[PDB]
């Protein structure tokens, strides 16, 4: 029941899997690992939804065909630092440049 | 256990070194001249290295496994930039 | 003079249920008796044929527009063997893992035409690679060294 992840904050992306059976705050404790911050200073976002600790991946709705490998599930991430949280900021991607006329 | 790639417009993939590992350039780039556990890309934009980030999940994953395995998907827009990173990765 | 990658003709007949389970159109391909391979009819994604061959000959698969290698059963090659009880033979057939450089090269041949490839921003290598297409015969070659050793 695996599923595939792209836990994004400004202009950070971690790619990682996770079980559906595994839940919100086991993620969070996978990216204090990584980016040395406590569960308690991070929130996790599902397109600007705040997702439940207790509550497992797959009821957030992080099912195994809705995150592939080839085309993984976006997870917003959002960091207090000073004293509230800061608003969900994920910076997009470049844009690619125009089609050439090739190949069209 | 992770590594850092870094991509021409400042985006920061992080990802497990074992993927990363899948090229062969990345692996020389984090022995470097002093090893590091960051690379940078100055010539590959983070819309094509987040592609490849996937692309090294994907072959992880499906190498050697019994279960059906799904089309590596390349949008067309996208297509001769990353064509021009595996290239340069050999991956 | 005799290849080593050839059908054998055996006239012991053997059922065979060629199963699509890819995203492309496949195109069977029967080396014959002298090792040359021989095209037959498509099989689209999500289907499968029951299909008469015998034991001893050889079989590969292939994208019928590409002609993109294809696995069966896990390997290049597939050799029907005698039907136990009255099973048939199953000869599944899955994408590869290609590489990265390999995937774009293939869609970057789907969207534009060999004439075209000179007419692209890219190194001189890249377009040596293009026009390398996907060969029957040359992966025969290969895997007929491979065999030796
Ligand atoms: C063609 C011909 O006439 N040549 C024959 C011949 C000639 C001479 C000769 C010399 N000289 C001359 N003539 C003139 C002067 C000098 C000498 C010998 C000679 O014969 C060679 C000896 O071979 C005997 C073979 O015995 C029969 C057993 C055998 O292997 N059958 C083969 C066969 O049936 N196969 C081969 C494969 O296993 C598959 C099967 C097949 O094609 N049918 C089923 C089928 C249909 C559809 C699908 C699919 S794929 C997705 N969808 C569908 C529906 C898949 C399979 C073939 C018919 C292709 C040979």
């Amino acid at each position: 029941m695996d599923v595939f992840l792209m836990i994004r904050r400004h202009k950070t992306t971690i790619f990682t899997d996770a079980k559906e059976s595994s839940t919100v705050f086991e993620l969070k404790r996978i990216v204090e690992g990584i980016l040395k911050r406590p569960p308690d200073e991070q929130r996790l976002y599902k397109d600007d939804q705040l997702l439940d600790d207790g509550k497992t991946l797959g009821e957030c709705g992080f099912t195994s065909q809705t995150a592939r490998p080839q085309a993984p599930a976006t997870v917003g991430l959002a960091f207090r630092a000073d004293d509230t949280f800061e608003a969900l900021c994920i910076e997009p991607f470049s844009s690619p440049p125009e089609l050439p006329d090739v190949m069209k | 256990m992770y590594v850092k790639l870094i991509s021409s417009d400042g985006h920061e993939f992080i990802v497990k070194r074992e993927h990363a590992l899948t090229s062969g350039t990345i692996k020389a780039m984090l022995s470097g001249p002093n090893e590091t556990n960051e690379v940078n890309f100055r010539e590959i934009p983070s819309h094509v290295l987040s592609k490849v980030c996937m692309y090294f999940t994907y072959k992880v994953r499906y190498t050697n496994s019994s279960t059906e395995i799904p089309e590596f998907p390349i949008a067309p827009e996208i297509a001769l930039e990353l064509l021009m990173a595996a290239n340069f990765l050999d991956c | 003079p005799r290849p080593v990658l050839r059908s054998v003709n055996s006239r012991e007949p053997s059922q065979v249920i060629f199963c699509n389970r890819s995203p492309r159109v496949v195109l069977p391909v029967w080396l014959n008796f002298d090792g040359e391979p021989q095209p037959y009819p498509t099989l689209p994604p999500g289907t499968g044929r029951r299909i008469h061959s015998y034991r001893g000959h050889l079989w590969l698969f292939r994208d019928a527009g590409t002609h993109d290698g294809l696995l069966v059963n896990q390997t290049e090659l597939f050799v029907p063997s005698l039907n136990v009880d009255g099973q048939p033979i199953f000869a599944n057939i899955t994408l590869p893992v290609y590489t990265l450089k390999e995937r774009c090269l293939q869609v970057v041949r789907s969207l534009v035409k060999p004439e075209n490839y000179r007419r692209l921003d890219i190194v001189r290598s890249l377009y040596e690679d293009l026009e390398d297409h996907p060969n029957v015969q040359k992966d025969l070659e290969r895997l007929t060294q491979e065999r030796i050793a």
